[PDB]
């Protein structure tokens, strides 16, 4: 029920 | 640097689709064309603009270059462009401003605007390319209407994609709403067909506000492509004319 | 000044 | 209770006509049809909606039923309906909800919304009686234009109705304005005509604000009917297709 | 005094062109016709309207008259006029009120408004009447667009006129912008020609806000005429088709 | 620069 950040899905 | 584009509206629309979502961004100009890649301030969404160099009427590029600009300033400048203006973008400077030249097609008006640049550090972390569980291709206007309508009901939309069709659900103080789109079984060679390519069914939740920012790119394309897999960001995809694309990535809830 | 009618 | 209407626009148009004047109204549903009735918060005006069952393309009502509805909520929900959608209200069993189903005319899109109902135990009324001294039939758009216009001049309109024609007057700080309409020689068109059925000439002052709320019913009808007698509230009446009417009552 | 005008819309436009810049003005009515003249509150601009009595489809004036009018109120009254309405102005004969009569084109709707006048003390009458170094004629819409656009960039505009063309430059915190209009010469253009009459080159500076007020007269005329000399006010002239004109004087910067 | 008023140019 809360927003996840996009950073974790980006290529690092 | 130097890039000409005959139909100004495109550019105008492109910046209309970005400015309220991302305030400042970096333009990666390479020989291959123009690439923008920037998350909004909250890092919940990601914009990926691509404009291939061959889709331009005129394109030159001495050095690979990164121009940091305020998209709000740029939008305000493009407002001063006619929809049928030929727009030239020119930045071959060492004291860097960006020149924007609006040539009214068959008359005596030429506008030239200089816009101060900014230093932004590029990174492009980038989204890994994968094949998605569900791919939903639909008319752009319909998607716009749905997001707008369900924002009247709640703040989050649940996208349930199965094989037969896709459902958009929301619930709030007023109550709830469900909008069902069946896969289209219709004639016409127009672009209002809803087609679904599903490997496996998905059900995912997304913030409607961000999508309502995304839908501002509706004037750019007649269709929108939605790509979905469990627990990964949604891809909302608009074709930019036929010279490129605009991709929105949205982290799920 | 109610309607009433 | 289940009521389906192929011409959904009408429903949309009705809610638009109501939602701003009355936020919360109770729908009385029977096999005769739907009767909505409510005063505004100031109790100056009275809205009476009737939609007889024969106008619907399918109509079911087991038991006489009373639904407390927020009309701003219902309007917000109906904006989510396309102008050509087939709209089905459904309230089978008091579930404390009202379901609305908007069907794309080509069946590839279907929406269903559920609306929380309100508790409104004090009930209706429903007295559209009387013979009137003057009954004026005119273009709805023209009447709308007039109310809007004279709102510039003053906040109150004096309707002076006689055999020849009808006069709409307003007085304010800047000055005064009178808009005269003469009974057109012959009736025609989708109605540009002005007809006056008179027993006795009348002259009544009303508040332009409320009229400017009534004129939101303009999309429903090409014509509007103003019924007047002295010492009785004006009746601004719009016919709704063949299934009913929307009547506004405004105390002078 | 009684003046009848079949094209009532004209009047409507006139007031839309005045009501925001000037809220009070005196109307000089004579056998020659109607003259208005009034500076705005800040004394930076001046408005001068002339409608020759020959331009009205009916005109009768028995005495020199000078009626004080609140243009806001009169604007409100003209808003109750229809676009194809035949509008008549009726003066009582004494100094009391001004009547406006709107006849629907088909005679069955008649409106009569009676507007309270004001007692204003008239004066001056005289901007000094020059022979200008530069006279530029262009489409009105183009002018409107130019002012509108450059107001996005800066608060002031520099008009640089030479023989070849005219330039409009603005500068602000966004950057700067130039709009260059070349003269239409042997190329056949009439209404949409840009024709420049130049004696000496000019380069003046004016406040864009006032110009953006002046462009509200655009619906009155398909062309606007700019008269310029150095260190004197600018004249922005709109022709009121066949019956007169509406000109704005603007003190320079 | 200077925002003049029209009073200097008016003919009195």
């Amino acid at each position: 029920a809360f927003q996840a950040k996009l950073d974790t899905f980006l290529w690092s | 640097f130097e890039a000409r584009l005959v139909q100004g509206s495109i550019l105008k629309k492109v910046l209309e689709a970005l400015k309220d979502l991302i305030n400042e961004a970096c333009w990666d100009i390479s020989s291959s064309g123009v690439n923008l890649q920037s998350m909004d301030s909250s890092h919940v969404s990601l914009v990926q603009l691509t404009l291939r160099s061959e889709g331009f009427d005129t394109y030159r590029c001495d050095r690979n270059l990164a121009m940091g600009v305020n998209l709000t300033s740029m939008s305000k400048i493009l407002k001063c462009a006619g929809n049928e203006d030929i727009i030239t973008l020119r930045a071959e400077d060492n004291a860097d401003t960006l020149a924007l030249v609006f040539e009214a097609p068959n008359q005596e008006k030429v506008s030239d605007y200089e816009m101060k640049l900014m230093d932004l550090d590029v990174e492009q972390l980038g989204i890994p390319e994968q094949e998605y569980s569900c791919v939903v291709k639909m008319p752009s206007g319909e998607f716009a209407r749905i997001c707008r309508d369900l924002s009247h009901i709640g703040d989050a939309v649940v996208i349930s994609c199965a094989k037969d069709g896709v459902k958009f659900s929301a619930s709030g103080e007023l109550g709830n709403g469900n909008i069902k789109l069946s896969q289209t079984s219709n004639v016409d060679k127009e672009e209002e067909a809803v087609t679904i390519e599903m490997n496996e069914p998905v059900q995912l939740t997304f913030a409607l506000r961000y999508l309502n920012f995304f839908t501002k790119a509706t004037p750019l394309s007649s269709t929108v492509t939605l790509s979905m897999s469990a627990d990964v960001p949604l891809v909302v995809e608009y074709k930019i004319a036929d010279m490129g694309h605009l991709k929105y990535y949205l982290a799920p809830k | 000044a109610g309607a009433g009618a």
